[PDB]
Order: C-alpha cells, then structure tokens, then sequence
C-alpha cells in the first residue's frame, strides 16, 4: 500500500446529480475493488500459509 | 454637532396667510438631513416635514418647505388656530449628535412608548429612567434621549445606535449613561451627578430603520415617533 | 455550532479567530445552526469548500479600511438579525454603503497584490424586499454591478422580489466571491445595491487536508 | 407572481422564454420590445432579455 495524504469526501448540489452519481458510482467502485481483490487475497494468502506450513512439515 | 439658528422663535399671523420659517446652520449641510416637528404646549411634539421638501403621513397639504446647504426652509400655505404652536428644527449630524432649533412659536391672531420614573431628586444625588415599548420590534430603530425646559430651546441628551456606537454631549457625558434591551422591548437611563440644568422636560425617542428588516416600514433620516415625556427636577 | 458562512463573513456568535493561522482539518456539524443573518444565496459554496479544504498560509487582513474608503458613502448601518448578545451588528468582514443623506454617487474602485500571496476576496448584491428601499437608500431603480478581473468578470442588475419572512427578513443579499493571484487586479463598478469588502483573506494553498461533518 | 410548497413532497417546474422570428409578434402580442423575466428563488434565479432571431 502507498497512503496519500489524503481528503476523500465531497458535496455538491442537486443541479451536477452527474458528478453525484457519478462520485458514487466511481468511489463505490474503488471500494469494491480494494474489496474483492483484499478478501481474495485474505483467502488465499491463508490457504497457502496452511500450504506453507504442510510442506515444511513433510 | 453644527448650531442652527431658526427664523423667528415666534411670530404673530393672521387667518388665510402663509408662513415663511427658515432654519439655517453654520456650514452646509445636504438636505435629507432635518426633520421638521410642531407641538402644542400639554402635547408631546408631532412629525410634519422632513428633508426640506417631502411631507409625513396624515396630513393635509400645507406645510411645504425647500431650500438647501446652509438654509432650509419650511413654508406654510395656509394658518389657522387649530396651528397654534411651537415648531422645532431636529438635524441628525454626520457627527452622530442631533441638533436643535429653540422652537419657534405660530400665535394665531383674531405602537407606543411609556416612560417610567420622572420627579425629583436632591442635587448632587442619582436617579434612573425607563422606558417601555408597545406594539412593534424595539430590536430596529435607533433611539434617542432628549430634554426640554419649559418654553425654552430643547437640548439633545444622548442616543445609541443598536450597533453599540453612543453619542452624547460633551458636557453631559459621564454623568448619564443608558442601557438597552430588545429582548424585554424596554430602555433604560441610569443618572448620577445631577444639578438644575437636569431641571427639565425629558422625552424618550424612538428613531431610524437601521438598515434592514421585515415590515411595510420605510424609514427617513428622520424620527420614527415620540412618547409623552416626562418632568424631572433637583431640588432641596 | 457555525456555518462556514458565519465564519468567514464575521458573525459575531462566531469567534473570528485570527490567530487561528493554519490548521489540520476543518471541523463542524452536519446541520449547522448559524447560517446567514440576513439570508441570501451564496454561490459556489461547494466550491469554495474545496478551495478552503487546505491550509498552507491563511491569515485576514484590511484590504480597504472601512476609515476613508468610503467617505462619500454613508457606511455604518447595520441590522438587527446580525447581533451580538442582543444587540445589532453585520459582519465583520464587510461593509455597507448608503448616501450622504440621499446622496448616492456611483463607484468604481480597485485593488491589486502587493503580498505576493495569493488573495480571497467576497462581496455582495442587494436585492430588497420593496422598492422604497431602493429609490431611498440609493436613488436608482436601475442596478447595475461590475466585478471584474483578467479572469473572472461579471455583472448585476436585480430588482426587488418579495421573498417570504426567514430569520425575520423577506429581503436578500446574494454573495459573491472569487480567489485573486498575485499580479492580478479587482476593480468594483457601481450604482449600489452592494456588499464591499472591508478586510480580505490572504493566503497560500494548502494539499490534502479537508472538512468533516461531526458531533463527537 | 410566485408559489411555495404547502405539500412537503420536493416539487418540479418548467417554464419558457420566447424568441419571435419577426418583430410585429413581439409589438402585436406584448407591446414592449424591452423583454425582461425573472425567475426567482433562494437557491436558483435567473433573468432573460431576449431579442429577434432570424
Ligand atoms: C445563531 O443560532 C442561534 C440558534 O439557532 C440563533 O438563535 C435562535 O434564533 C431563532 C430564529 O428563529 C430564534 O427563534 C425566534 O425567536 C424570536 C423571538 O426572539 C421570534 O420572533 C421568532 O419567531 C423565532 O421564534 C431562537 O429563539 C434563537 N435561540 C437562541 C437560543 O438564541 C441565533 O439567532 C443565531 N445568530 C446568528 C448571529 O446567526
Ligand atoms: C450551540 O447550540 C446549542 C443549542 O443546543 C446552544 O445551547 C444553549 O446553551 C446556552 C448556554 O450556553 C443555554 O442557555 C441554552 O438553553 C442552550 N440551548 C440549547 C437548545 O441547548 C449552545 O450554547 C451553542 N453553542 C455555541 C458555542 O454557539
Ligand atoms: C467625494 O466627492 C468629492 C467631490 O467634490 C471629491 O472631492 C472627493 O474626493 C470624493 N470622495 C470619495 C471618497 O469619492
Ligand atoms: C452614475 O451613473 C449614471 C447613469 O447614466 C451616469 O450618468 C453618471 O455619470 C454616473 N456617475 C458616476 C460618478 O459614475
């Protein structure tokens, strides 16, 4: 990981729902990436120490 | 604050005649600037003309002024004994400081304020006022404090903006001071170091639109309306 | 309990806090309590936020002393909804401008950096609830505006329009604002209905940090 | 003329602005050549002069 410092949030009216929306749809989407990608590497990070392990023993 | 010096202090006039009065200052002084008042002497003052030119609310069409800079002038269309009075001359200074004509008298020939606490006191001693507001928003107007002697030229004690910004008299300052509260609708005068010059007729005030606020209100640089006055005196 | 309004402008409920320099984020509410005295569209707030999401340098200085800018203006009223422990007042910040006893002559004013630093700057544009108004404080019922810069320019010309009671008041002022670089010019034009500047924002960037909504 | 909302749903409005392509509609009609609108609000206002376009 690299942090940046960092200022995630913003507002805005209701006449740009365009760049509402959007910043959702955009931020939403960055957070199920970082997500799916974190989980799966959560799983399989720990199925291969179990792996790691096993071996090392045999 | 500029003297002024009205044009006669009074005169003698017949029915069906106009009158000509002219109060005029040192410098010269723009011209949305006076206000133009009468009174009977048992009543407190009403408002009749202001800014040289332009007339107040319930009214006839008579009283019409002009004039400018150095000399105003209120002219008169017609007399008549219901007119028989004193008419005075209230300038609002750059300087915040009203200043007064000595009133000047019409012989005719053949929504409210209450004060609280005139009378006496010894000389030398302390005593306070207040006054009490009826039927609007004492939050607005700017207010003022003034005296009177009986037939005499008024003095002008003291006023306050409701931004804070005070102004007295050189020679009365220190020894009046006065309190506001919007929030209870009423005025307050607190006194100390008081001698015969305070033997006099004293007036609350209420005065101008500050600059903004609800209402069906205009405003002049000129008074808002008067209250009834009350005596107050030093003896022994 | 402020707004980023009452802040910046000078509310008196909120502490002005010039030695407040710089900081590490913005704190507030989500619902804050003391927006506009005298109510009035604020435009480009969200971009003004963002602009003030950081601090590098930020200070307040008097870009026109409201002593001998205005002589030929009557400046001291204020209202009554702008208070300070029950007693009037208007922002800090600002000014009014009225006649010398009806005496409105028109403007045209200006200022450039000498600082270097880059400069924020806001004003106003009146738009009373009735016409009396108009005609006594400034003698036109024409309006017409113009702020104006190499960048930015624009101009007004509004009329009355009866708006509701809000805070006690049916009339508005719309404010307006804009950041100035080191260099560059304002020049205000006018026939009044104005909000003037009295003390302006000088500053330097900032990256990064920002605001919250919070209670806690 | 003006409106506020009593039903306390959010609300949407249109309006229009005209442009003849010939004068003598803008005199037959309206009598001014002067246009001059104003659509007002807190949030949003705006104001439309406009002239003939061919
Ligand atoms: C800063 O925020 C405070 C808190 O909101 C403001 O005070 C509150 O203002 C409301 C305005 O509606 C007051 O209610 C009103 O009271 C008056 C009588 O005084 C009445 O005429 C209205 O119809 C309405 O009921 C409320 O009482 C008041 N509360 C307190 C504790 O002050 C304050 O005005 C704001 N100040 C600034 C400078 O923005
Ligand atoms: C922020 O707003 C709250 C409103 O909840 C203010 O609370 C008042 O505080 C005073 C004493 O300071 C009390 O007399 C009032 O009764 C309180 N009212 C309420 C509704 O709680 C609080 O003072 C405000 N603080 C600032 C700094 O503006
Ligand atoms: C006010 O107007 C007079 C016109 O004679 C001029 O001398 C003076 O410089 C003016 N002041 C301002 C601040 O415009
Ligand atoms: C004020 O505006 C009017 C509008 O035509 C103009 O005639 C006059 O010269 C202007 N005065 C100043 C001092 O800009």
């Amino acid at each position: 990981m690299n942090t940046q410092f960092t200022a995630v949030g913003k507002e805005f009216n209701k006449l740009e729902r365009r760049m509402e929306n959007l910043n959702k749809k955009v931020d939403d989407g960055f957070i199920d990436i970082w997500t799916y990608n974190a989980e799966l590497l959560v799983l399989l990070e720990n199925e291969r120490t179990l792996d790691f392990h096993d071996s090392n023993v045999k | 604050e500029i003297v002024l010096t009205q044009s006669p202090g009074t005169l003698s006039l017949s029915p069906g005649e106009r009158a000509t009065l002219s109060c005029r200052a040192s410098q010269s002084i723009s011209g949305y600037y006076l206000t133009w008042y009468q009174q009977k002497p048992g009543q407190a003052p009403r408002l009749l003309i202001y800014g040289a030119s332009s007339r107040a609310t319930g009214i006839p069409d008579r009283f019409s002024g002009s004039g400018s800079g150095t000399d105003f002038t209120l002219t008169i269309s017609r007399l008549e004994p219901e007119d028989f009075a004193v008419y005075y001359c209230q300038q609002y200074g750059i300087s915040p400081v009203i200043t007064f004509g000595g009133g000047t008298n019409v012989e005719i020939k053949g929504v409210q304020l209450v004060e609280s606490g005139g009378g006496l006191v010894q000389p030398g001693g302390s005593l306070r006022l207040s006054c009490a507001a009826s039927g609007f928003t004492f939050n607005i107007y700017d207010m003022h404090w003034v005296r009177q002697a009986p037939g005499k030229g008024l003095e002008w004690v003291s006023g306050l903006t409701t931004g804070g910004d005070t102004s007295y008299s050189g020679s009365v300052r220190g020894r009046f001071s006065i309190s506001r509260e919007n929030a209870k609708n009423s005025l307050y005068l607190q006194m100390n170091n008081l001698r015969a010059g305070d033997t006099a007729a004293y007036f609350c005030v209420r005065g101008v639109r500050e600059v903004g606020a609800t209402g069906g209100d205009p405003f002049y640089y000129a008074m808002a309306v008067w209250g009834q006055g009350t005596t107050v005196t030093v003896s022994s | 309990n402020c707004s980023v309004a009452g802040w910046i402008l000078g509310n008196p409920e909120c502490e002005l806090l010039i030695s407040r320099e710089s900081w590490s984020y913005i704190v507030e509410k989500p619902n804050p309590e003391n927006g506009t005295c005298y109510p009035g569209h604020f435009a480009d707030y969200e971009e003004l936020r963002e602009q003030l999401s950081s601090v590098s340098s930020f200070e307040r200085f008097e870009i026109f002393p409201k002593e001998s800018s205005w002589p030929n203006h009557t400046t001291t009223g204020v209202s009554a909804s702008c208070s300070h422990n029950g007693e009037s007042s208007f922002y800090k910040n600002l000014l009014w401008l009225t006649g010398k006893n009806g005496l409105y002559p028109n403007l045209s004013k200006s200022y450039a950096n000498n600082k270097e630093k880059e400069v924020l700057v806001l004003w106003g544009v009146h738009h009373p609830p009735n016409i009396g108004d108009q005609r006594a404080l400034y003698h036109t019922e024409n309006a017409y505006v113009s702020v104006v810069s190499s960048h930015y320019s624009r101009k007004f010309t509004p009329e009355i329009a009866k708006r509701p009671k809000v805070r006690d008041r049916e009339g508005r002022i719309n404010y307006y604002w804009t950041l100035l670089e080191p260099g560059d010019t304002i020049i205000f034009e006018a026939n009044g209905n104005l909000i003037a500047p009295r003390y302006a924002f000088a500053l330097s960037r900032g990256f990064g940090s920002g605001i919250i909504n919070s209670n806690a």
